[PDB]
RNA sequence: GGAAUACUGCCAGCUGGGACUGAGGACUGCGACGUAAGUCAAGGAUGCUGGCAUAAUGGUUAUAUGCCGCCCGUCUUGAAA
RNA sequence: AAGCUCGUAUCAGUUUUAUGAGGUAAAGCGAAAACUUUAAAUAUGUAAGAAGUCCUUGUUUGAACGUGGACAUUUGAAUGAAGAGCUUUUAGUGGGCCAUUUUUGGUAAGCAGAACUGGCGAUGCGGGAUGAACCGAACGUAGAGUUAAGGUGCCGGAAUACACGCUCAUCAGACACCACAAAAGGUGUUAG
RNA sequence: GCCCUGAAAAUGGAUGGCGCUCAAGCGUGUUACCUAUACUCUACCGUCAGGGUUGAUAUGAUGCCCUGACGAGUAGGCAGG
């Protein structure tokens, strides 16, 4: 029920330029729901473990998605072994960013999953849990 | 019609008419200063203000309403002459919201194609015979805003029964007049 | 951008109803209607009549 | 109150008669108070 | 007589105290005097909550949803044949229709008429 | 308003082991055909137990005067529950047609007994044919033979608003 | 016996007079008219003609007339003064 | 106010339908009003499907619980409607007037107590000569047209219109009225 | 039914006044007429709502364009200046 986002940053009203000529001309369910939440808050845009990725990875037949998250990316050593996988999003950290590519994964930015998937074709979306914080 | 009251009258007997079973409404008394429960039903009839206008399919259930607003409202049976013209210059659909003005048949075709009504007469011919797809039909109309008639009412005081010399009430005939004259 | 009513400018009455054209040449309105002639029966008159 | 028909918000009846069971008891334990002195 | 927790009952006193007198709810409470029957009641515009108990023969078993169980099964009961023909069922409940045109014939029945005549 | 004259005939609906009730008819005053009918419900209760839900009208028919040129002399009954109890009222009206008659009455009862149109009930109104049956007074003043009357003070409506003659009643 | 008229109702019947309005700005649409070409009262006004070219209209400013309009604010909610 | 947590087919100061109860008395008529069925409106509850049902035949023949399977939208009255809940937070305001409706108790007379719904406050506008509560009336800015309530002798815009009757008052009436003086008096009139 | 009586003071006074008597009274019927910020229509503003629209070259994309319905208001709450 928002419809800008409040954030000031230049260069992420350039991604919500993107999207917003996605979501209006590309009828996919995909585009505009990665939109919806460029929109939220820092509370509900929750940090995302490496390791709640690699629950994903375990699923049936779902190693190759390109798992996608709109947050952040944080590292947990508590995990040791991890895919090979494509990943995207907004920011990585350093434990983050060092650990997806020695494991041989790919780390992306979203507009160029954008280029590679326009209609967000054999993707995969994670939140991190919102009930952490009370 | 006419031709089964004649028989009768040579065969001696009585024909009688079917009662009329469809009727049109008009909001007469203002917005404030009303009990609740005559209040909510104005709001079920889309009679949200003064000389709004609406069909009913006239049913029992229906028939009760009409004994609860009768202080408020005037009504009685539509004739063809009538209907059509409230279609043709006061008719408004209403795609989605926004009272969409008819203007061609297109607009009807677009909406109740899919219940067969593609011109502007189906939808007349819909309504005053009521049809299989009448409550869609209604429902499809805007509420029609009326102006005040032109000659005036009548009566000098509005408000008591159009039977005991005011205005409100069943008219059943006699709103084929007043219509036209709020057209 | 505006509303033209019908019942006049016949333009745009003709934009509906094409039957409407044929409705004014077999003129339609001014149709006449034979006449029969079939008196009621007596009892009928008697009942009107009666006080 | 034990007699007529309805309550007005475990029986509540009951508690009427118990209630009424200290207070006839207690002219009943304040009887003996005053037998002994 | 019994009486389970969640019947539906209807209040008839077989006086001048209190005044319900024929207001219907669901029974919660059970002892062998009386029952817990409990009563929705607005007030302002908002419905409160009223336990109570009553004496169990002024109290009767109401039977309210008895049509509704016939027409579930009715419905199921035209739905059968409904299978075993090409039919519409029109297992709608209808308000009732304006009724239809007829002749009345005025032959051994000749019209009456009348007047404050007196009599 | 200018009344009309009606007969109303109802049935009170056919039911099961019923049918063909009595068609009741009445001659109703009225102006139009839907007071008519409103005010043919509220004698049918008044008689007996039917009402209004429970029956229907057979037909209604305006009754024409049968000679609207021939002056007719009227008598009619009226009673009416005022103020305490009830009672009868025989008033005569020479006059046109039965409808101009009760026009006049209804003039004259509200000019009199302060008279609504719910007040009144009017029983029978019967064309007196025979002179010397014709009872009142008032009545009987203008059947005299070869009547003749002046018109005392005779006014002329002025059209404008003056005039220069210091005008006369003519004569 | 045969007509007329009143009354009420309808006509996608015809015609006059008045007053107010002129939004919008390439084109597209629904149309009608015509054999067609094409035309039009068909998704909102154009045509023709005069005067003046300044205090003339307008503005501003005094004042007169007509009509309305009590002293604000606070506090008690009403004799609510 | 901020939000995502819903944009579902879910709800409603409403009726209908069935089921209720006050049977108020009016059917009516029974056996010799003493029926016991039954007939209305006066306001009121409850219910009206998809977790919906059956079947399968177990648990603890019924019933109270269950395993499993079948039955889709004419899917289970009318009519109107995308605004139901959530988690957070949080401004003001908690005592007061008037009217109607029942209902109980009342007396010089006013009433008093309840329950219910309106209006008022915070709200201008047309009318009622003027007015917190009377009648009308959905407050952006203008133009046109039509009306409400109330009016149309003159102030005052609108018929010194038409139609029938009644009334003369030594302080008529023009209204508060269906109340108070009020129950009557009168060789005043009019109609019964 | 109207009519008179049917007690009521003390500045000078009020059917709003003038006045009005086959009314300019009372009761009643008929049309006609007057009129609000009420309603019908159109324009305009403003909010909300629903649609469309990075394609360069040119523009503000928080923009533009189309469509609709609405607009009382103290304590207060929010937004834009």
């Amino acid at each position: 029920h928002r419809t800008a986002p409040k954030s000031d940053n230049v260069y992420l009203k350039l991604l919500v330029k993107l999207y917003t000529f996605l979501a209006r001309r590309t009828d996919a369910p995909f585009n505009k729901v990665v939109l919806k939440a460029l929109f939220l808050s820092k509370i509900n845009r929750p940090p995302v473990s490496v390791s709640r990725i690699a629950r994903a990875l375990k699923q049936e037949g779902a190693a190759n998605k390109t798992v996608v998250v709109v947050g952040t990316v944080t590292d947990d050593a508590r995990i040791f072994e991890f895919p090979k996988t494509t990943v995207a999003a907004l920011r990585f950290t350093a434990g983050a960013r060092a650990k997806i590519v020695k494991a041989g994964g790919e780390c992306i930015t979203l507009d160029q999953l954008a280029v590679r998937a326009p209609k967000g074709q054999n993707t995969l979306i994670l939140r991190g849990p919102r009930n952490s914080r009370e | 019609i006419i031709q089964a009251k004649r028989d009768a009258k040579a065969a001696g007997s009585y024909y009688v008419e079917a009662q009329h079973k469809l009727v049109f409404v008009v909001r007469i008394k203002g917005i404030n200063k009303i009990p609740p429960k005559p209040r909510k039903v104005l709001q079920l009839l889309r009679l949200t203000r003064i000389n709004s206008g609406t069909f009913v399919k006239v049913t029992k259930a229906t028939l009760e309403l009409l004994k609860l607003i009768e202080p408020y409202v005037a009504y009685g049976y539509p004739s063809y002459s009538t209907i059509r013209q409230l279609v043709y210059k006061r008719g408004f659909g209403k795609i989605n919201k926004q009272r969409v003005p008819l203007s061609d048949n297109a607009i009807i075709e677009a909406n109740l194609g899919k219940y067969g009504i593609l011109s502007i007469d189906d939808l007349i011919h819909e309504i005053i015979t009521v049809g299989p797809h009448f409550k869609q039909a209604n429902n499809f109309l805007w509420p029609f805003k009326l102006s005040n008639p032109s000659g005036g009412w009548g009566v000098p005081r509005k408000f008591k029964h159009f039977i005991q010399g005011g205005s409100f009430g069943n008219r059943e005939e006699f709103i084929n007049k007043l219509v036209k004259s709020m057209n | 951008v505006l509303k033209k009513n019908p019942l006049k400018n016949k333009q745009v009455l003709l934009r509906l109803n094409p039957y409407a054209k044929v409705f004014a040449a077999e003129k339609l309105g001014s149709k006449k209607a034979e006449k029969t002639g079939t008196k009621p029966a007596a009892v009928f008159t008697e009942t009107l009549k009666h006080d | 109150l034990d007699d007529q028909w309805l309550v007005e918000v475990i029986d509540p009846r009951t508690l009427n008669r118990a209630e009424r069971k200290r207070l006839v008891k207690k002219n009943e334990k304040q009887q003996r108070r005053n037998m002994k002195n | 007589k019994v009486y389970k927790v969640g019947d539906i009952v209807d209040i008839k006193a077989n006086m001048p105290h209190k005044f319900y007198q024929g207001k219907t709810g669901v029974v919660y409470n059970v002892t062998k005097s009386s029952v817990g029957v409990i009563i929705n009641k607005m007030v302002g515009n908002r419905y409160l909550e009223k336990r109570l108990n009553l004496r169990v023969e002024h109290i009767k078993h109401s039977k309210c949803r008895q049509e509704f169980l016939e027409r579930v099964k009715a419905n199921a009961a035209k739905r059968a044949e409904a299978k075993a023909q090409g039919v519409a069922v029109q297992l709608k409940r209808q308000p009732a229709q304006p009724r239809e045109s007829r002749i009345v014939s005025t032959e051994g029945n000749v019209p009456q008429t009348l007047a404050p005549v007196p009599y | 308003a200018h009344f009309k004259e009606y007969q109303v005939i109802g049935r009170r609906l056919p039911t099961e082991s019923v049918p063909e009730p009595k068609l009741f008819r009445m001659r109703i005053f009225a102006s139009n055909e839907v007071i008519a009918k409103s005010r043919y419900w509220y004698f049918l209760q008044k008689l007996h137990k039917v009402k209004k839900a429970s029956g229907e009208i057979v037909s209604i028919n305006q009754i024409n005067e049968a000679h609207p040129t021939k002056v007719k002399n009227f008598g009619v009954w009226v009673r009416y529950d005022s103020r305490s109890g009830t009672h009868n009222m025989y008033k005569e009206i020479r006059d046109v047609s039965r409808v101009a008659a009760v026009e006049t009455l209804y003039q004259d009862m509200a000019a009199r007994h302060r008279a609504r149109f719910r007040s009144i009930h009017i029983l029978k109104v019967a064309e007196i044919e025979k002179t010397a049956d014709v009872k009142r007074q008032y009545v009987k003043q203008f059947l005299t033979k070869d009547l003749k009357f002046p018109l005392p003070h005779r006014v002329q409506k002025s059209t404008k608003t003056f005039s220069y003659k210091r005008p006369s009643t003519f004569y």
